[PDB]
């Protein structure tokens, strides 16, 4: 019983995993690098804060 | 004729005062090693550094280019007391030292539970205290030094110069070599007793710390129980055995870290830390 | 700024007290020593923990012995698999692995090779390299009966036991038979093969005949911690 | 009967691969080709908080970044104050066998939990009494691998038992329930929305969830061992996933596949935990090597490495601003990366 | 993906040849240890034999000792037990097993509960 019970609701979440919209893997690439380029100077530990505001130094 | 000697003492004096300082500014800044375990390492640093900068550079200077006590009377009886008191806070140290070891390899599951900072701080207080009491009979009259207008030297009567020699060094090189002689017979037990038919190395670092210490302090000590034996001494042997036992604090730094696990491999993350 | 001032000084306060208690709980933590119990499903450990006493996923006994205290965690509701957890022990002053000599429907499965295995992976997990490990060989008297009975499984499922010979230090005790006591050691000498081929010198074992009704067994403990504390205490400064 | 559905989930799977498989004209890389690199990277020990009695394994920042929660086996908790480096709280934890902590979003409550397969929540701002306990969220049937907070309310925990579930906070009951994994439940990771989060698990493959349908929408099995760490990239729709395989891989919820590796000859160790900068730029992924990596998001090349650790790296993580990087070490040493 | 497909199998008299392949693919072969698992009828799964990355060091358990051989290869990425003079108790269906994590000599594959990196297995039957 367990078994077949175990299978079936396998294959019933497998065929919704079959239905499912996407997007083609060099936009979702472009939108990555979009984002990364985008977002480049507010990140402190790519762009480093000025010494004289950052309250760890 | 010009002799190099004149560096050779400096040269030692500054490297004792570079290594004590290193090793209790690198304890301090290195919080992780304020440990019980370390306390009594840093007393003995802190002793071995006093050594270096109120007692050695005296005789370094004075003794070898001058050969004569030009800081007058009174200062004779700072020094003579200072030296003594340093020194045998030093042997004591070790001592105590020697002792903790015994203590927490006989015991392991019960002496640990009560090592805590307290107790370290009141032994050595205790050494200290005893280290000082060792240089009253000469304040009060009862050995008085036999320095001269020129001269600085230890009082030679029997009945203060066995007592002290007897206190500083002769007591405390039996418990030492006691205990560490019970620490080799348990570290072997031990191994011994970890193997097996098939089932189909302390000796070399407790003999180094032995044959240092002796080496540097025996001579002296030995030569200053047998001093009022005059029946005169040359200077040569009287001032090399003492700068023996001044090298016995040069070396301590290089002893007591490098045989300890914790300590030796912190110290190499320095190379980083400058930066 | 006194909103500043004042607002730093309740939080070097609360820092301080904070500080206090945290030491006095490190001493508590020193005095205290952490012991992990391991071993098969049917194993003796559930007896051996009852007789320490005189839905959870971790079960507290504490014992006291000789004024030290000591901290036995049993292993409760969780998973067979033991690879990810496991690891949370790499600490602890030592591991007990109960497992039971019997030499036996009734051989459901056998569980000798598999203690076997999983003595082995233990061993050679890299975050237990430095515990140690008691083995506690349990069920000596099914062991001996089993052997009695001419029908052990010691001989059909290890065919090696035909060429061994009882090792010359053995120590056996009056009136055992010569066939328990070479089937005994024979258990004994696999699991110090397993655990002998390592040759690095951050581990070692400590075996045992035991059964789960001796009183001796919280001793054993003891006098294995202090031993290996003790060698610890050695490795530190440098004697081994 | 099982011929008869082992064969329909096979064809299920050729097909989903055969989608995937048509949709691979052009990779990450490829592309990335002419992006700038980002040259080396140096980090410098800032700050170093010590008072922990064992081995630490996970740390959460609060929403202020001020606020620190460190969980140790000693069996303390405690909270701590990034830049004074002072103590605010020790809280003693009644089981000493905790494996993950928590912040809460609004910093009224905190969480942890461990092999004692309870959740204790404890609550911080009690009018009089500096900390106690206000719910044990019992039901789990294996040690609590993770756990994170939603709201004030509701937290989602994660268990060894191959499961996961929601807890209501006020009643203590599991308001959903998440199946589906062979094997373990390592680490748990909220997207930016928090309606949805990503498990990963022993079964060397990652998993996606709703909160408010809890059933599975997305799975992944690009990696090949355990599944350490996972976190999800700052625009909310692509992960990164550190696992024993010593190679971290990258997956976009859209693309549906892993879109880069990262890994080298020289590296061979577990990863214990993986983290994103804010701009996602920079991969902060931890080592059992005693040291991080930072590995370029883009070019997958490294930019750095933060050593420093004695011993295992058991968690790292990142301040919401991404100002400031901290590391959590079996050492019980925490040290903050700026 | 790991994916794991054990071939052969089949009813024998007692004492007949048997040979087992499994057809590893979809991870790196050389940098896992493999290991042969199998479950009887109405028992609970156990080790059979083990082989080492490059195949140095390879162990039987006692009662398949001589009896069975392990064997794996690098270049066609698959690996073979060779049985011989099979026993009626050898009756019991077999699985091909990794262990979790590369480049460690210890393996937990005798999980009792569904594992991650076990193959379905072939069923193996030896009866007069
Ligand atoms: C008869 C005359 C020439 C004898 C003169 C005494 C000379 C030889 C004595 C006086 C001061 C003494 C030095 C004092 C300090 C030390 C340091 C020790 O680590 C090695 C010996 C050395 C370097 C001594 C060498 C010998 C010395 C120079
Ligand atoms: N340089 C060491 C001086 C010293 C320390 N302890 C002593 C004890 C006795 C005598 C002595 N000469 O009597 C000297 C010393």
């Amino acid at each position: 019983t367990a078994s077949i019970a175990q299978a079936r609701k396998l294959v019933e979440q497998l065929k919704m995993e079959a239905n499912i919209d996407r997007i083609k893997v060099s936009k979702a690439a472009a939108d990555l690098m979009a984002y990364c380029e985008a977002h480049a100077k507010e990140d402190p530990l790519l762009t480093p804060v000025p010494a004289s505001e950052n309250p760890f130094r | 004729e010009k002799v190099v000697i004149g560096s050779i003492l400096t040269l030692i004096t500054l490297l004792t005062i570079a290594g004590n300082c290193l090793v209790v500014i690198s304890v301090c800044f290195v919080k992780k090693l304020r440990q019980p375990s370390n306390y009594l390492i840093v007393s003995l640093a802190l002793a071995d550094l006093s050594v270096a900068v109120a007692v050695m550079p005296f005789v370094s200077v004075t003794d070898l280019i001058g050969g004569k006590w030009i800081f007058g009377h009174f200062f004779c009886n700072v020094f003579i007391a200072m030296d003594v008191m340093c020194c045998t806070a030093s042997i004591m140290t070790l001592c105590v030292i020697s002792i903790d070891r015994y203590l927490g390899i006989t015991r392991p599951l019960t002496y640990p539970v009560r090592q805590n900072g307290k107790c370290m701080a009141k032994m050595i207080l205790s050494v200290w205290l005893l280290s000082a009491s060792i240089t009253l009979p000469p304040l009060f009259g009862w050995a008085q030094n036999v320095n001269d207008d020129k001269v600085c030297l230890i009082s030679q009567d029997f009945g203060y110069t066995i007592y002290s020699t007897a206190v500083a060094f002769y007591i405390p090189m039996s418990v030492m070599l006691f205990m560490y002689y019970q620490i080799y017979k348990a570290a072997r037990k031990s191994a011994a007793k970890h193997k097996f038919p098939g089932f189909p190395k302390a000796a070399t670092t407790l003999g180094i710390i032995v044959g240092a210490f002796t080496v540097c302090w025996l001579p002296f000590f030995l030569l200053s129980t047998a001093r009022p034996f005059i029946c005169c001494i040359p200077l040569w042997v009287e001032r090399t055995f003492l700068w023996l036992g001044y090298a016995n604090s040069l070396i301590n730094p290089f002893i007591y870290a490098f045989f300890n696990r914790d300590l030796r491999t912190t110290y190499r993350s320095l190379l980083q830390c400058q930066y | 700024t006194e909103d500043q001032r004042n607002e730093e000084k309740a939080q070097r306060e609360a820092n301080k007290k904070i500080e206090k208690q945290l030491q006095k709980d490190k001493q508590v933590y020193r005095a205290t020593h952490r012991l992990l119990l391991l071993g098969a499903g049917e194993s003796g450990k559930n007896t051996i923990v009852k007789q320490m006493r005189i839905t959870s996923g971790i079960f507290e006994t504490k014992f006291q012995v000789d004024k030290v205290n000591f901290h036995m965690f049993d292993v409760g509701a969780q998973r067979d698999e033991r690879r990810k957890w496991i690891q949370c022990f790499n600490d602890v002053t030592a591991i007990i692995f109960v497992v039971a000599s019997s030499s036996y429907e009734d051989n459901q499965t056998n569980r000798l090779q598999a203690a076997l295995k999983l003595f082995d992976s233990i061993w050679n997990n890299k975050w237990l390299r430095d515990t140690s490990v008691i083995l506690f060989l349990n069920k000596q008297d099914l062991l001996a009966e089993k052997v009695l009975a001419g029908k052990s499984k010691i001989e059909d499922y290890f065919p090696e036991f035909a060429r061994y010979t009882t090792p010359e230090d053995a120590t056996p005790e009056p009136g055992e038979d010569p066939r328990v006591t070479r089937a005994k050691y024979f258990i004994r000498d696999e699991f110090l093969r397993i655990s002998t081929a390592s040759g690095d010198g951050r581990h070692y074992c400590y075996p045992h005949f035991t059964c789960a009704v001796d009183t001796e067994n919280i001793r054993r403990v003891f006098n294995d911690c202090r031993d290996i504390i003790q060698r610890m205490h050695l490795r530190q400064y440098e004697l081994l | 009967e099982l011929d008869q559905l082992r064969q329909e989930a096979e064809q299920l799977k050729n097909q989903i691969r055969d989608a995937r498989k048509a949709c691979a004209d052009a990779t990450l890389s490829q592309i990335t080709n002419n992006i700038d690199p980002v040259g080396r990277i140096q980090m410098r020990t800032r700050r170093t908080l010590r008072g922990h009695l064992a081995k630490i394994y996970a740390m959460h920042w609060g929403t202020d970044s001020r606020l620190l929660v460190s969980a140790s086996q000693d069996g303390k908790l405690i909270i701590w104050d990034s830049y004074t480096t002072n103590k605010v709280h020790a809280i003693p934890l009644r089981s000493s066998w905790v494996m993950t902590c928590a912040y809460a979003p609004s910093g009224n409550y905190v969480a942890c939990g461990g092999l004692d397969n309870i959740c204790s929540i404890y609550n911080l701002k009690t009018r009089e009494g500096n900390v106690r306990v206000s719910r044990e969220l019992a039901g789990h049937t294996g040690y609590l691998s993770c756990c994170r907070f939603l709201d004030d309310n509701q937290i989602v925990t994660s268990s060894g038992d191959t499961t996961c579930a929601l807890w209501d906070i006020e009643t203590g009951q599991q308001t959903t329930t998440f199946t589906g994994h062979t094997g373990d439940v390592m680490s748990l990771s909220l997207a930016p929305d928090t309606r949805l989060f990503v498990s990963g698990a022993c079964d060397a493959s990652a998993k996606l969830w709703d909160v408010r349908e809890g059933m599975c929408r997305q799975t992944f099995t690009g990696h090949e061992s355990d599944i350490n760490a996972i976190c999800f990239f700052p625009n909310g729709n692509a992960f990164a996933t550190g696992s024993d395989d010593a190679t971290c891989r990258l997956f976009d919820l859209r693309a549906d596949q892993e879109l880069m590796t990262y890994s080298h000859d020289n590296i061979i160790c577990g990863i214990t935990s993986v983290s994103f900068s804010k701009s996602g730029r920079l991969l902060l992924a931890g080592y059992d090597d005693f040291n991080c990596n930072v590995w370029d998001a883009l070019k997958a090349d490294r930019a750095g490495v933060l050593a420093g650790h004695d011993n295992r790296v058991s968690c790292l993580g990142v301040t919401d601003d991404g100002m400031a990087v901290a590391t959590g070490s079996w050492d019980s040493f925490l040290k903050i990366w700026n | 993906q790991v994916q794991l497909q054990e071939s052969g199998g089949g009813l024998v008299q007692p004492g007949g040849s048997l040979r087992l392949s499994c057809a590893a693919s979809g991870f790196t072969f050389s940098n896992y240890k493999m290991n042969w698992v199998r479950q009887a009828p109405g028992k609970g799964l156990e080790w059979v034999s083990d082989i080492s990355q490059s195949g140095a060091s390879i162990s039987y358990t006692g009662s398949v000792k001589g009896r069975f051989t392990i064997s794996r290869d690098n270049a066609k990425n698959t690996l073979y037990l060779q049985m011989n003079s099979l026993k009626p108790e050898d009756t019991a269906v077999y699985y091909c097993a990794r262990c979790p994590a590369p480049f460690t000599r210890d393996c937990f594959d005798v999980t009792s509960t569904t594992y991650a990196y076990r193959g379905q297995g072939t069923q193996v039957t030896v009866s007069s």
